[PDB]
């Protein structure tokens, strides 16, 4: 969330992230592994 | 920063001994940090 990377990941000016861009920005990131990635959108709170 | 002039010049390892140190620091920096972001501090191409 620090890293610069993931903040072109953030798009909108609402100050969040969509649910594809943060799992394509974990990924290129490889912080997490794929399953990682799926336990963190699950944990993660979804907008509309 | 003065050696931030020769971080982009394809001539930056030239007295130095190793010539592929450019690759080096792509190979442990970009993958984590924007590969794109480290060809273009470095002065080269992906294709190249």
């Amino acid at each position: 969330v620090g890293s610069e990377a993931f903040q072109d990941y953030v798009t909108d000016p609402r100050g969040l992230i969509s649910k594809k861009d943060f799992q394509k920005a974990m990924d290129s990131q490889k912080q997490f592994t794929g399953p990682e990635i799926q336990f963190l959108l699950s944990c993660s709170e979804a907008d509309e | 920063q003065w050696d931030r002039l020769v971080l982009n010049t394809p001539s930056f390892p030239s007295n130095y001994w190793d010539k592929f140190v450019k690759r080096k620091v792509l190979d442990k920096h970009g993958d984590i940090f924007g590969r794109e972001r480290i060809a273009e501090l470095l002065g080269m191409d992906l294709a190249s």
